[PDB]
DNA sequence: GGGAAGTGTACGCACCAAGCGTACAGATGGC
DNA sequence: GCCATCTGTACGCTTGGTGCGTACACTTCC
């Protein structure tokens, strides 16, 4: 009752950092909680979640960002990462994001 | 940084728009919704009788009472939720069984 | 194939004799009986707290009422056996919870 | 039963893998840790046991075989043999009453 | 820095499951 | 070819689980 589309990169990255067992686990966990992922602040609402974590495991850890499209279910899965090996997004990047999300969700 | 977040991030989200409006195919996976499992006495007794085993050892590999399990099959009490996903877990892989007696 | 039944259990029995001895090695598997499983509030708690998951969550994933869970964590209640067969069965193995969800 | 063992024949050892999957032999081990006597007795050979697998029913057209003997004092298994039901001959009253002298001789000496 | 869910705490209550004890009734397995 | 053994039937009963229905506080996110 819920569908998951992974990105190009996504799926080139995914068994690096999740098993197989592990992102059935997931899918199930995000399906019964689509607001699982903290909202990224002035990005529109992607939504960014550990999972690489037994809890509270803030050090090691995956990462992957996701966006929840109300209509039809259905998650769209953007990228998937090691917890320090990436920069973060500056203030002209989240106002562009916003942009973005605003859009689509005006052209719904 | 080998890898640029705001490069994967664009290349994403623009796929995900080109998926929305149909002009792209991506790999996609779904998920069933979790179900009300419930199970009859004839449907235990089936369970139990696809592994050729009596009842006393079915109880005992599956950390069950016999004299409940014979509650069940008997039609005298309804099984536990656990129970019943217990047995639909062995009905549906049955190697699980031999794990369940491991623990 | 040709294959004579006299001849494999004389072969047999005379490396089980010599076995017996101690004058050969033959492959062995032991297996231990089934233990008496229990599990406390906390243990329960501490399940639940690997996987990161509130308590909603990891009830609808077990087939389980969440009010009965919060009467097992808050010790109200002692879980029926196949409640803590299922729950040690996650614990020890947990890939079987996604499994468990697929029912 | 605090512990069950099971020693497998080199011949067993051989040819399990062609009938019996692994996580199938698994639950054979502990069933027959449950029930020792699972098996019935092959008559007049001196308490060896033969045991039907993988077959939930209607066993006889079913595949397979074993034949055991379990070693009471030490809880100790010996899996001889495995075989399918139509594959192996009988065993007639002379292969019988050798293999019942073998027995006897071998429970006699401890 | 306010508001609102989003999580937990605990108690009471009707129904009935759980796990026997106990008396019988057949079905096989060991010589 | 007449035995325990093995494997099932059924009912009664004591103890406690179960699954809310309800009131009520901290807290993590908006
Ligand atoms: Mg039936
Ligand atoms: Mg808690
Ligand atoms: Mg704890
Ligand atoms: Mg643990
Ligand atoms: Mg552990
Ligand atoms: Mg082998
Ligand atoms: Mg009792
Ligand atoms: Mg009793
Ligand atoms: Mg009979
Ligand atoms: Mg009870």
């Amino acid at each position: 009752k819920s569908v998951f589309v992974e990105s190009t990169i996504f799926e080139k990255y995914r068994d690096e950092y999740l098993s197989d067992e592990e992102y059935r686990l997931f899918q199930a966990e995000l399906m019964l909680n689509p607001k699982l992922g903290d909202v990224i602040q002035g990005t529109g609402g992607l939504r960014k979640i550990r999972v690489a974590s037994k809890g509270k495991g803030k050090r090691g850890g995956s990462r992957i960002i996701y966006y929840f499209l109300d209509e039809k279910r259905r998650f769209y899965l953007l990228t998937i990462y090691g917890k320090n090996e990436m920069s973060d997004l500056n203030a002209n990047q989240r106002k562009q994001l916003m942009a973005f999300m605003e859009a689509w969700r005006n052209e719904q | 940084s080998n890898r640029d977040l705001f490069a994967e991030l664009s290349s994403a989200l623009v796929e995900a728009k080109q998926h929305s409006e149909g002009k792209l195919t991506l790999k996609t996976h779904h998920v069933n919704d979790v179900g009300e499992l419930n199970i009859s006495p004839d449907e235990i007794v089936s369970i139990r009788e696809q592994f050729n085993m009596s009842r006393g050892v079915f109880a005992r590999l599956l950390h069950t009472s016999s004299r409940t399990l014979e509650n069940w099959e008997q039609g005298r009490s309804v099984p536990n939720g656990q129970a019943v996903t217990l047995l639909k877990l062995v009905q549906r892989h049955p190697e699980t069984l031999s794990h369940i007696a491991e623990l």
